[PDB]
RNA sequence: GUGAACAGCCUCUAGUUGAUAGAAUAAUGUAGAUAAGGGAAGUCGGCAAAAUAGAUCCGUAACUUCGGGAUAAGGAUUGGC
RNA sequence: GCAGUCAAGCGUUCAUAGCGACAUUGCUUUUUGAUUCUUCGAUGUCGGCUCUUCCUAUCAUACCGAAGCAGAAUUCGGUAA
RNA sequence: GAAUGUUACCGCAAUAGUAAUUGAACUUAGUACGAGAGGAACAGUUCAUUCGGAUAAUUGGUUUUUGCGGCUGUCUGAUCAGGCAUUGCCGCGAAGCUACCAUCCGCUGGAUUAUGGCUGAACGCCUCUAAGUCAGAAUCCAUGCUAGAACGCGGUGAUUUC
RNA sequence: UGUACAACGGGGUAUUGUAAGCAGUAGAGUAGCCUUGUUGUUACGAUCUGCUGAGAUUAAGCCUUUGUUGUCUGAUUUGU
RNA sequence: GAAACUGCGAAUGGCUCAUUAAAUCAGUUAUCGUUUAUUUGAUAGUUCCUUUACUACAUGGUAUAACUGUGGUAAUUCUAGA
């Protein structure tokens, strides 16, 4: 229930449906960071403390997620959770 | 924008660079309006000065009684069509291009306003709340 | 967070998702994803497109344990007699006779 | 990782969006225990 | 949002208003006919199972049973239907509706019991208010205290004491 | 065969399969294309490109040397069985 | 084309806040001339598009000083490309 | 990319480059000032322009995914499934690429200029100046950022037997 | 010579939008035989329907993997 | 006897002269070509069931306003749950 939150409560984690498109599945610890960021997926990045204090009013905003979009990535995303697809579609000729 | 126009507008998608011609949606007797510039804009080599939905441009009548018409006066971009995003993250898009006459100050001209009207028009233009039905 | 619902297909539309539409008549549209959206536009009708919510609904399509039977009832049997009756005399009066 | 899309509140007194919902852009970067293989030490020096 | 809960027993009704979202969350996306379970809606009302029969939203304009949708829109209405009085004879008017589908943006829901829980609420299990009144027509007295029509109803007729003054009357 | 057709597109007969080759698919090109909203604001200039198009029916202005203008313009219609 | 010095005058009064005659000293080389040194066995010879850099005699933006600067607006000047 | 033993890892930083811009609204305030008519600015806040560097969650664009479906003509006896028409045509179309048509980010210290001052003689007085000194600008030098001298450099690992 | 790599197959994701086949009292209708009909029968008919949100495709710069098969010492060159 | 149900009326009145040129309208016809609340006058022994163990006729059925009480909305001759 990484991707869970206060609002959310359901239990997923991050990863989105069939996973991140070109990467995996995100099975360890990880940074969230608002926005876009240089370089792309799968390469080595640093992330580095602040240079100076900022107060600037626009950061030191606490902020608390509401929900996060764990749908797939590989297409047009419609369910969030397997178990959402299943609820929504219902019974499919595989299945049980 | 700028004169008359209370609250600050958050940026919009432009839709309508000059030349274009959007319908007029209020009573005044003007079918059309032909925009020849857009208040407060900027300026780069060849770029068109555009409007967006809530912005105030000079515009002139192609079509309309003609007491409107040879004549310069500004108006204010009420439905774009160009799909626009907003902070709440929706995009979303009218389906023609309209604007009313207004004075200036950004008081109307005529009395009413025919059609839906966004809200970033809306919040932004006093007296066009005042006679739009539907907002957004 | 208002999670809408498609006015083509009938999917869910998550935040940020897809697509709307301010008709003329001030009607709004929204679409999950460009696929409704042409296919709208392309005046089709949902109840003609076999993956629309509106079809498999209309042809009746996979509802059938939501036809089933179910138990939601209550029991009461109580006595709470006419007001300012003196509801102290209304119950002696009732044993009936038969 | 790669991104997603977020939801929160915001908290900008002041701005036409305070107190609504925006929905917002976001990275993700797996960050897994980095672990301490050693230490090197620096001095200055006119040259640096 | 607010709850105006009615225990159909004993006549008794009693407001209760809900904070904190979650606990309203229960409701959401339910239509006007289902039943809901109380372990949710707090451990006051564990046990209880709640019926959802209507209610007003924000402006609050009524629900209606049968339109679905958790949205506000615009219906023409008859005699002898929910949220219309006609004015006139043969008299319609096309008026807004709130829908059946609970939301978020309903200030107040409707709510009946069901069956009871393990906690006694307050105003509700607690007190009881007696019908306003008793039967008329003739067979109707008798059905209510199975009279089998020989027992001569006039006997069998509620009565209703009142005070003039010093002068108590029947 | 399609169709008005010696058009275009596909085939029978006959004749070809000749034009250095391999691997890749940067920039720039040459040739074929698509683009949200706007619509000539581009430019000497709509250069280019786009739009139109068959047939049946309806409808058709100035003006004219009465022969025209004229497919004027403007419309609806088209499969299969 | 641009900037000076003298200060009779303009500026209600007051030469020089802002201007400035008669004169006179200069600068500049996106004006036009004047000349004809260089290229006539050829340095593509209008304009635009485009892109870079430089100049300051600064239109705007930074900080100042002055006023016939109350405020607002404006004008003169400095450091400034 | 040869050669400064070989090979690998981690660094330093000479020198060079450098970047951010401008506006509006709220508030200050119908305040200061003015007989009035009129009517500001400093701090605080919300946005915006031109510029730049990324980036593809979302939305849009692109389609040889020739992925799926549709359609014309013809050819394979018919069916199934297909071929040909310079990618035959059409709708949808993932992936990638991509857009102020999309989203994110764009740092803070010092020294100065003009100028306004302190102290202060020359010149018993007076003077920002002569000595000495304070404050100061979209300037400047750093900070930051981009390269890394292939003949500038430091630290560290492993260093071959037929 | 191992949470090794690879080629397939499985599962997730994703695109289209309901496959072939078979069946039906769906179908504007149309024929042929007689026992000339108290659904007379055998068939044929664009299309519809059910099995069927099915079938197909899905890494070629998607995710994943207890299954299957196979691969794991060729060449050159360097010293203070 | 409030309220409310029920029944009736609200289609008369009053105003205006916009359209309207074989339309209206006028006089004169027609309904063996139709509808008509009301008023007035006439008009109804028949209703059930294979017809002895029989159908409420000394009269069968609930579901609602008003009311009570809990409610919503800035807002109306708005109205909801019980
Ligand atoms: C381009 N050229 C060319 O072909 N010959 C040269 C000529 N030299 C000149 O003196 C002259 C006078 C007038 C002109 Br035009 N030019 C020409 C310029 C030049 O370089
Ligand atoms: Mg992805
Ligand atoms: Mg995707
Ligand atoms: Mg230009
Ligand atoms: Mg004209
Ligand atoms: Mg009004
Ligand atoms: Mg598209
Ligand atoms: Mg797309
Ligand atoms: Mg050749
Ligand atoms: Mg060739
Ligand atoms: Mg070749
Ligand atoms: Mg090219
Ligand atoms: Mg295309
Ligand atoms: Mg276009
Ligand atoms: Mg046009
Ligand atoms: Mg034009
Ligand atoms: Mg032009
Ligand atoms: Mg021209
Ligand atoms: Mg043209
Ligand atoms: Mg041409
Ligand atoms: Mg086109
Ligand atoms: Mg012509
Ligand atoms: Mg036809
Ligand atoms: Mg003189
Ligand atoms: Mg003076
Ligand atoms: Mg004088
Ligand atoms: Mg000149
Ligand atoms: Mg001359
Ligand atoms: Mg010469
Ligand atoms: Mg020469
Ligand atoms: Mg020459
Ligand atoms: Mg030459
Ligand atoms: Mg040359
Ligand atoms: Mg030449
Ligand atoms: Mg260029
Ligand atoms: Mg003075
Ligand atoms: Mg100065
Ligand atoms: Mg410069
Ligand atoms: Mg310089
Ligand atoms: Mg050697
Ligand atoms: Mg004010
Ligand atoms: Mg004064
Ligand atoms: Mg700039
Ligand atoms: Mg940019
Ligand atoms: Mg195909
Ligand atoms: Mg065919
Ligand atoms: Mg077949
Ligand atoms: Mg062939
Ligand atoms: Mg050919
Ligand atoms: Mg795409
Ligand atoms: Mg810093
Ligand atoms: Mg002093
Ligand atoms: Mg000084
Ligand atoms: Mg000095
Ligand atoms: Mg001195
Ligand atoms: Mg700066
Ligand atoms: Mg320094
Ligand atoms: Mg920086
Ligand atoms: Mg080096
Ligand atoms: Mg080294
Ligand atoms: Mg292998
Ligand atoms: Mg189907
Ligand atoms: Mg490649
Ligand atoms: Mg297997
Ligand atoms: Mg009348
Ligand atoms: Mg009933």
């Amino acid at each position: 229930a990484n991707g869970a939150t206060s609002f959310d409560r359901t239990k997923k984690t991050i990863t989105p449906m069939g996973g991140f498109v070109h990467y995996g599945e995100i099975k360890n610890d990880f940074i969230m960071v608002k926005g876009c960021i240089p370089g792309n997926r799968k390469r080595i990045v640093t992330l580095r403390k602040s240079l100076y204090t900022n107060t600037s009013r626009k950061a030191l905003e606490e902020v608390s997620l509401k929900w996060i979009d764990t749908a797939s990535k590989f297409g047009k995303g419609r369910f969030q959770t397997p178990a959402e697809k299943h609820a929504f579609m219902g019974t499919l000729k595989k299945d049980l | 924008s700028g004169n008359g126009a209370q609250g600050t507008k958050f940026r919009i998608s432009l839709g309508l660079p000059v030349g274009a011609i959007m319908n007029c949606a209020d009573n005044s007797g003007a079918r059309n309006l032909y925009i020849i510039a857009v208040k407060g804009s900027g300026s780069r080599l060849n770029r068109l000065p555009a409007a967006s939905l809530g912005d105030m441009v000079m515009a002139t009548v192609k079509k309309g009684k003609p007491e409107l018409r040879k004549k310069v006066m500004p108006a204010i971009v009420v439905r774009q069509a160009k799909s626009w995003r907003r902070r709440d993250g929706v995009f979303l898009y009218f389906e023609d291009n309209a604007g009313v006459i207004a004075n200036p100050k950004g008081e109307m001209k005529g009395s009413a306003i025919t059609g839906p009207v966004g809200k970033e028009c809306a919040d932004l233009w006093p007296r066009v709340a005042s006679n739009s039905g539907v907002v957004v | 967070m208002k999670v809408e619902i498609d006015s083509f297909s009938g999917a869910k539309i998550y935040p940020g998702r897809g697509t709307l539409f301010v008709r003329g008549d001030s009607k709004i549209f929204r679409f999950q994803n460009s696929k409704s959206a042409s296919l709208f536009k392309q005046r089709k009708n949902p109840r003609r497109i076999a993956w629309t919510v509106l079809f498999r609904k209309h042809h009746k399509k996979g509802i059938t344990e939501e036809v089933a039977k179910k138990r939601s009832r209550k029991t009461v049997k109580a006595q709470r007699p006419i007001t300012g009756a003196s509801l102290d005399l209304i119950k002696e009066r009732r044993s009936l006779k038969p | 990782a790669g991104m997603t899309t977020i939801v929160r509140d915001l908290d900008r007194p002041g701005s036409k969006f305070h107190k609504r919902e925006v929905v917002e852009a976001v990275t993700v970067v797996d960050t897994p225990p980095v672990v301490v293989v050693g230490v090197v030490g620096y001095v200055e020096t006119p040259r640096g | 949002m607010k709850l105006n809960i009615s225990y159909p027993v004993n006549g008794s009704q009693k407001t209760f208003e809900i904070d904190d979202e979650h606990r309203i969350r229960v409701f959401f996306d339910k239509r006007i006919g289902q039943e809901v379970d109380g372990e949710a809606v707090g451990d006051e009302f564990k046990g209880y199972v709640f019926k959802i029969s209507g209610g007003n939203d924000k402006q609050g304009f009524p629900m209606k049973q049968g339109v679905l949708l958790p949205t506000r829109i615009k219906l023409l209405l008859t005699k002898n239907v929910s949220c219309y009085r006609p004015r006139r004879d043969g008299e319609r008017k096309r008026k807004s509706v709130r829908g059946a589908i609970v939301g978020p943006d309903l200030a107040v829901l409707a709510l009946v019991i069901v069956k009871k829980g393990e906690q006694e609420l307050e105003g509700l299990t607690d007190t009881t208010v007696p019908k306003r009144l008793g039967p008329k027509r003739a067979n109707n007295i008798r059905k209510f205290f199975g009279l089998s029509k020989e027992d001569d109803v006039r006997d069998f007729v509620i009565r209703r004491e009142v005070t003039k003054g010093e002068k108590t009357y029947t």
